[PDB]
């Protein structure tokens, strides 16, 4: 993708994460955990389902048209009829081919984008209390219990509470 | 200071391959097929009105051939026409066959209107040995064979009917073609014969041809069928110095013609589907189909490809 997160600085996905498209995996003094991020997950699902709805249902309600099969050739008039249909099919085949290719290219970019938005959101939360390890992981430079981790995931983390402890660990 | 928090994304063991602009084989977590490549082995009678012609093609149904009586009064969204339809009458050719067939199918209904034509000295209701409905020599029940007086005399005949109705009328009339010069003089009188059907705007006339033709039906003669549309405010004149297969009436024409015909051998079933192909109905929400270019109703668009997968998930990178 364009943002280089999925199949990028995140080396792979998590088969364990089964209740979301994106989430957090942590480790602290008391253990480890994986939890889904709903906002990012929902942001991607909504965008993809939007594509699905624009697609499924447009109006091709056709009744009386033209003959498309022939026993024997008749010449001029039959040639035109066949040529007309053959031209139609190639143009619609082309449209279907390009559409899927475009939609798919975009969908992959959107999902890569949503991964990166999540990473960036969390990066901004942590301020000077954490350092980017380079693999979609932050080293947190202060003791951070389960309530602390949950405060990061639910967006209530207050960096000022830990900043003194964090600055001192980072730089000395 | 060493707690760690990692941001990530889901993955499955095995995903689906999709195409993009730059890569025709990318693995994504979920995908949705956009090309319907499965059809039903029957045709759905709902919610579209399908009329099964069975043994009659739509031309024979309009003519009133033996065994086409069920098609009388019938209204259809789609007329289903069987490939094993069989000719069951004194037989024929329609010069502009496809155009007549198209007009009848598009019109959508078989609503026949009776009207009686005062033919002069000339007989009526001539029948045949190649057109026998239940055991007994007959003819197209919408047509009327005129034959010779007893005292051999067929005057020039002209009648006229005037359309003051609020709809356009479709008259279907024929012209008989004898094998010999004797057959004509037998049947009756003149040599040559001839028919001239006029409207205000037009005038169509035929002189019968007389020759050795192959043996279909078991006779060497044939009928040539024609049609004339009479708008509200127009008239139709029949002139005959001989050989007219005269009409018993006119068909009613819908102002808006929204119907059509589908030629297939697929049986009609129980399902509900607004989309019918010659291979059977389609029951799908997919935008495209590779089943048949012959498609009628509310249908996906026909395309050449057998599969087009739309990614509904991110790239799949497991472990
Ligand atoms: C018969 O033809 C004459 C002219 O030959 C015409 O004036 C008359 O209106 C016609 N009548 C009918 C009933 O067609
Ligand atoms: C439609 O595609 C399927 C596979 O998706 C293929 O098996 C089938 O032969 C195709 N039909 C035609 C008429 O090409």
């Amino acid at each position: 993708g364009l943002f280089g997160a999925i199949a990028g600085f995140i080396e792979n996905g998590w088969q364990g994460l089964i209740d979301g498209w994106y989430g957090f995996r942590h480790q602290n003094a008391e253990g480890t955990g994986t939890a889904a991020d709903l906002k990012s997950t929902q942001a991607a699902i909504d965008q993809i389902n939007g594509k699905l709805n624009r697609l499924i249902e447009k109006t091709n309600d056709k009744y009386h048209q033209i003959e498309k099969e022939f026993e024997q050739v008749e010449g001029r008039i039959q040639d035109l009829e066949k040529y007309v249909e053959d031209t139609k099919i190639d143009l619609w085949s082309y449209n279907a081919e390009l559409l899927v290719a475009l939609e798919n290219q975009h969908t992959i970019d959107v999902t890569d984008s949503e991964m990166n938005k999540l990473f960036e959101r969390v990066r901004r939360q942590l301020r000077e209390n954490a350092e980017d390890k380079g693999n979609g992981c932050f080293e947190i430079f202060h003791k951070c219990d389960n309530n602390c981790i949950e405060s990061i995931r639910n967006g209530t983390y207050d960096h000022d509470i830990y900043r003194d402890e964090a600055i001192n660990n980072r730089f000395q | 200071g060493n707690p760690v928090i990692c941001m990530g994304h889901h993955a499955v063991a095995n995903g689906t391959m999709v195409k993009t602009l730059a890569d025709d084989q990318v693995e994504v977590v979920t995908a949705q097929e956009l090309v319907e490549s499965q059809n039903l082995p029957e045709l759905c009678p709902s919610p579209l009105r399908l009329v099964d012609g069975q043994t009659c093609d739509i031309i024979n149904g309009a003519l009133g051939s033996p065994g086409c009586d069920h098609l009388n009064g019938a209204e259809w969204d789609v007329f289903i026409e069987r490939p094993n339809a069989v000719d069951t009458c004194y037989p024929f050719d329609v010069p502009e066959y496809q155009s007549l067939r198209s007009i009848l199918a598009n019109n959508g209904k078989f609503e026949f209107i009776a009207e009686e034509f005062q033919w002069n000295t000339v007989k009526q209701n001539g029948k045949s040995g190649a057109c026998k409905r239940a055991n007994v020599n007959d003819f197209f029940n919408r047509l009327n064979w005129l034959v010779k007086s007893d005292g051999n005399a067929y005057p020039l005949q002209n009648l006229t009917k005037i359309n003051n109705g609020d709809y356009a009328r479709l008259y279907i009339w024929g012209v008989h073609h004898p094998s010999t010069d004797t057959e004509q003089t037998n049947l009756y009188k003149n040599n040559p014969g001839g028919v001239t059907v006029s409207t205000k705007t037009s005038q169509t006339s035929v002189v019968p041809n007389i020759g050795s033709r192959p043996l279909v039906r078991g006779l060497s003669s044939r009928v040539s069928f024609y049609w004339t549309i009479v708008e509200p405010g127009d008239l139709i004149v029949f002139n005959t110095i001989g050989n007219l297969i005269a009409p018993r009436g006119h068909y009613k024409l819908n102002n808006q013609k929204k119907s059509t015909i589908l030629n297939t051998a697929i049986p009609i079933g129980s399902c509900v589907s607004k989309c019918h192909t010659d291979k059977g109905s389609l029951s799908t929400t997919k935008p495209f189909q590779n089943i048949s270019r012959i498609a009628v109703g509310d249908c996906p668009r026909y395309v050449k490809q057998g599969s087009l997968k739309l990614a509904t998930g991110m790239r799949n990178i497991p472990e």
